[PDB]
């Protein structure tokens, strides 16, 4: 169905035969990033739920594969499995908590 | 002494064309088409070739079959000497069985 | 969530 991600398709008709017009999806414009498999903080290792860690040279984001729209690291988009001595290429930063701020804010 | 198959074949008006495409570049497609699948994904194959990591992509790979990024992140060294050995094992079966 | 309201 179309070279690239596939969206939709339209038929029309033709002298002995169909011709279809694939709408499909293509990625533009590259950019280079530092990325992580895993975060270590307070001794244990996040892990994205969807997406991946970048960085742009100072401080780290998560963001989707597709399509470069960077957030904050929060425990909303990542989870917990293990401790951080067994991944290799792992990297220490800190995870904010969406919690304890706006529960000492109140 | 004896003619040859190929002479009695070619002595008869019958000929064999040359194909288009030669071995080295079968292999060169072969040899791009390897280097984009492990330097790059399935990004080359849907445009542009971006760049990632072997193990990130391995972890992409058990996503997609309903498995987390943890199994791979904690037993890469496993996975990594079964790859190995399942390769050993396909060199060796291809070596000794001729069927 | 809730025992750590309950610190609070
Ligand atoms: C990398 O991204 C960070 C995102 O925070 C950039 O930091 C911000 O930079 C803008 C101007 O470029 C400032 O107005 C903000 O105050 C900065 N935010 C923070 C939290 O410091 C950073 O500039 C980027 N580029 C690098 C490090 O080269
Ligand atoms: C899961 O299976 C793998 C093999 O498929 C096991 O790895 C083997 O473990 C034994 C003993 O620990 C070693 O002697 C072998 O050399 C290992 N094989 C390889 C290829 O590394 C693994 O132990 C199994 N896991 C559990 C929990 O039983
Ligand atoms: C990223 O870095 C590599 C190596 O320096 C370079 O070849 C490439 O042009 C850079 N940019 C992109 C978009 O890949
Ligand atoms: C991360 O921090 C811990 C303790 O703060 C330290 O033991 C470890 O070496 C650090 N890792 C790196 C890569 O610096």
């Amino acid at each position: 169905c179309g070279k690239g991600y596939h969206l939709m398709s339209f038929p029309q008709s033709a002298p002995h035969g169909v011709v279809f017009l694939h709408v499909t999806y293509v990625p533009a414009q590259e950019k280079n990033f530092t990325t992580a498999p895993a975060i270590c903080h307070d001794g244990k290792a996040h892990f994205p739920r969807e997406g991946v860690f970048v960085s742009n040279g100072t401080h780290w984001f998560v963001t989707q594969r597709n399509f470069y729209e960077p957030q904050i690291i929060t425990t909303d988009n990542t989870f917990v499995s293990g401790n951080c001595d067994v991944v290799i290429g792992i990297v220490n930063n800190t995870v904010y908590d969406p919690l304890q701020p706006e529960l000492d804010s109140f | 002494a004896a003619r040859d198959l190929i002479c009695a074949q070619k002595f008869n008006g019958l000929t064999v064309l040359p194909p288009l495409l030669t071995d080295e570049m079968i292999a060169q497609y072969t040899s791009a088409l390897l280097a984009g699948t492990i330097t790059s994904g399935w990004t080359f194959g849907a445009g542009a070739a971006l760049q990632i990591p072997f193990a990130m992509q391995m972890a992409y790979r058990f996503n997609g079959i309903g498995v987390t990024q943890n199994v791979l992140y904690e037993n890469q060294k496993l996975i990594a000497n079964q790859f190995n050995s399942a390769i050993g094992k396909i060199q060796d079966s291809l070596s000794s069985t001729a069927s």
